[PDB]
């Protein structure tokens, strides 16, 4: 409908209307609901899981080897993945970088070395509201991710497009229509 | 390093022979270079120990085949003829991962004679040359013999000819030198003595 | 490869110089290596001009472009072989060079000649050889000519104590026919 | 009004960036697979380069060598390698040869510096040194910034073959000949590309901070912005600009009050 549509840079504005290119989520286009596959990461990855069943996601080219654990363990190790990974029945070779800290959207991009988590949850198919994302973490890697795979403990999947929108936002300072 | 060489055979032309390469000193590879009698050295192939890649001559492409475990290296010879006379070196090449290796094949192995021939195993014949006196071995095979004057009491003088072969087949040679003088000829891979006495 | 003289005669402290002549381009490393007979080859000079471990300080090569030279300093009695030239590269990727053999001078002499009749014992089986006998000559060259009213020929090494040579060829004739030896030599 | 007085305000870090463990490393890497090591929350000190005497090339390209100690920098990294000597003038915008070619490649639009220095008494062996590698044959050339690992034979326009070389099968590397008897120019140099964007700021130099001064036309430093205002106390909440592109609004790195900014 109208979702995904987030903070792209770091500058407070008010009551204007201002005019970016980036990646984004088409207005009313095909999602995918799931009911765990390998998925393709073109471009960066919509993600959205109405619902304590949703734990992580593994991030990966050969399945280097991002992985996500919920305290948000993130370990950019080189890892033995198994057919089905559940929760530990997930799974060590030159550890690089380590990191520890109802609908629930999130968007992941991967671009230029960094890597950027962005969130939102509200209470409550998708609802026909209009949501802002602040951005979570912003994680400093740089590796080459092609596949990637949920995690459960036995939703929905965008792809973001390069598009332009014409933003909105108002006398606080949040975007409110786009 | 160490290199050790399996030893000399002697075998029939149409058949197979197959030459081993020991290497008891744990990224390089094995060359293989043979020398005919009496002619300068000439290349034959390469193989990688661990993965087993090989390269072969142009002018062998079809007749050598080499293998490998784990080292020890084996290389195998097939159709033999009568050009296939030669002494067999193996050769080990520090090398470079991605590019040509800049230091020649610094060890060498001892040597593995392979002989090809048609007749059959014989002994020598000794003939006394009086006249400078010689013992004259005659139609043996094969190479080598043992010549010794006096049971090996005198050095001076004692000559011994390099062995030409004969269209027969079979080898032979002269042994010469300047009182009892008995000349005493021993062969190998027959055990024949002859201990002729020449006056 | 080339190597230019094909036999080098020198004396015991003179100053060896022979050369290789390799081919295209400059991924062509070459190498030197020495072979006694009845030995193994021996690398002695890897890159044109670095020594391997443990060669003296007399061995030393030189040479770029596509002329590569070996020379030696002062020359021992120990350093008599013959010596090789050996590229590495992609098409060819060994071609061994042809050879080129070192030795030594001294003196020209002449040989002591004899011969020898076929013996009663081989008369008996059919064929006779009739033995004709050098010693102790040097030049390394001879001419051995049979006269009657075929042959093969055998030639000994340098000897370690005179540094001289020996010849004898063998005139093969059958019984009946045997029924029925000039020396060519420059320093006579 | 004139501007007062100057107000500088940078974070309170202490640490010190890790120089030492980049140009004082052991052994180096060879140009073909080159090293990276991404720089950030430190303090970096570029006075301490520009006036030693050893470094025999200093260039920089965005930036003059003495206006480095007054900027803060954004990712910024660091690029190891060892090369010949005739070819640093290859490490250049826009250049040619077969070092910018195939093995290392900078942009058309670079922002940063290049070091390079001589190592021959760390870089030459007495028998050579025939493990510094670079890569003599590709297909084609590469984009900026784009490493190349490969140990395949580079196979020409003939029959293909196989881990073997042959008739049109070079292999696809070559090594340096170091041996310390070379003239100059055919000695081992010693290279560090140092980039950075300019303009969520890390690095920077170290300049004191000062305390604030309120209600006055002043010259200010928030952390890289330049500028003359007058600094005021704010509502409602970094680098706050309005619909005239401008600046207005700045948070306070050291307390994190929100500021505003009026023109004097
Ligand atoms: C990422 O991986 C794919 C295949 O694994 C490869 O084709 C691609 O070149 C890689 N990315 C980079 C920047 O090398
Ligand atoms: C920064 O460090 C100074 C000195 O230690 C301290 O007084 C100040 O409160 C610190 N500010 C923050 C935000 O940590
Ligand atoms: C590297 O070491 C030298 C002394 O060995 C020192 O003078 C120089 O400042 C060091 N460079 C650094 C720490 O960047």
């Amino acid at each position: 409908f109208t979702r995904g549509v987030y903070y792209p840079d770091k500058v407070f504005r008010s009551s204007v209307l201002h005019s970016t290119q980036d990646l984004f989520l088409p207005f009313f286009s095909n999602v995918t609901w799931f009911h765990n596959p390998v998925l393709p990461f073109n471009d960066g990855v919509y993600f959205a899981s109405t619902e304590n069943i949703i734990r992580g996601w593994i991030f990966g080219t050969t399945l280097q080897s991002l992985l996500i654990v919920n305290n948000v363990v993130i370990k950019v190790c080189e890892f033995q993945f198994c057919n089905d990974p559940f929760l530990f029945r997930v799974y060590a070779n030159n550890c690089t970088f380590e990191y520890v800290s109802n609908l629930r959207e999130f968007v992941f991009k991967n671009i230029d070395g960094y890597f950027k988590i962005y969130s939102k949850h509200t209470p409550i198919d998708l609802p026909q509201g209009f949501s802002a994302l602040e951005p979570l973490v912003d994680l400093p890697i740089g590796i080459n991710i092609t596949r990637f795979q949920t995690l459960l403990a036995l939703y929905y999947v965008g792809y973001l497009q390069p598009r332009t929108f014409l933003l909105k936002y108002n006398e606080n300072g949040t975007i409110t229509d786009a | 390093q160490l290199l050790e060489q399996s030893g000399a055979e002697v075998k029939k032309p149409g058949a197979s022979v197959k030459v081993s390469c020991k290497a008891s000193g744990d990224g390089y590879y094995m060359h293989w270079v043979r020398q005919a009698p009496g002619q300068g050295l000439e290349w034959m192939g390469w193989i990688n120990p661990n993965s087993g890649v090989t390269n072969y001559a142009q002018k062998f492409q079809g007749w050598v085949t080499m293998t490998r475990d784990t080292s020890t290296v084996y290389m195998e010879l097939n159709r033999l003829r009568s050009d296939d006379t030669a002494v067999y070196y193996c050769a080990r090449e520090e090398t470079i991962v991605g590019a040509t290796p800049p230091y020649g094949l610094d060890v060498w192995g001892q040597g593995t004679t392979v002989t090809v021939s048609s007749a059959s195993t014989k002994g020598p014949s000794v003939f006394p040359g009086a006249p400078a006196l010689g013992c004259l071995v005659k139609d043996y095979f094969p190479e080598p013999v043992t010549v010794s004057w006096n049971s090996g009491a005198l050095t001076s003088g004692v000559h011994t000819f390099p062995a030409v072969l004969q269209s027969s087949g079979l080898y032979s040679l002269s042994s010469v030198v300047t009182q009892t003088y008995i000349c005493n000829v021993d062969h190998k891979p027959a055990t024949p003595r002859w201990t002729r006495k020449l006056s | 490869l080339t190597q230019s003289p094909a036999t080098l005669s020198l004396s015991p402290g003179e100053r060896a110089t022979l050369s290789c002549r390799a081919s295209q381009s400059v991924s062509s490393y070459l190498a030197w290596y020495q072979q006694k007979p009845g030995q193994a080859p021996r690398l002695l000079i890897y890159d044109a001009s670095n020594r391997a471990t443990g060669i003296p300080a007399r061995f030393s090569g030189s040479g770029s472009g596509t002329d590569f030279t070996l020379t030696i300093s002062s020359l021992e009695p120990e350093d008599f072989a013959v010596y090789y030239c050996q590229q590495r590269s992609n098409w060819p990727p060994v071609t061994f060079g042809q050879g080129t053999r070192l030795e030594i001078k001294r003196t020209v002499a002449a040989p002591s000649v004899f011969i020898f009749p076929p013996s009663d014992e081989q008369l008996k089986s059919g064929t006779a050889s009739v033995v004709c006998l050098l010693n102790n000559f040097y030049p390394r060259e001879a001419k051995v000519q049979w006269k009657v009213d075929n042959s093969q020929e055998s030639v000994t090494e340098q000897d370690s104590k005179d540094s001289t040579y020996s010849l004898s060829s063998t005139l093969t004739l059958s019984k009946a026919d045997y029924e029925k030896c000039e020396v060519t030599h420059q320093g006579l």
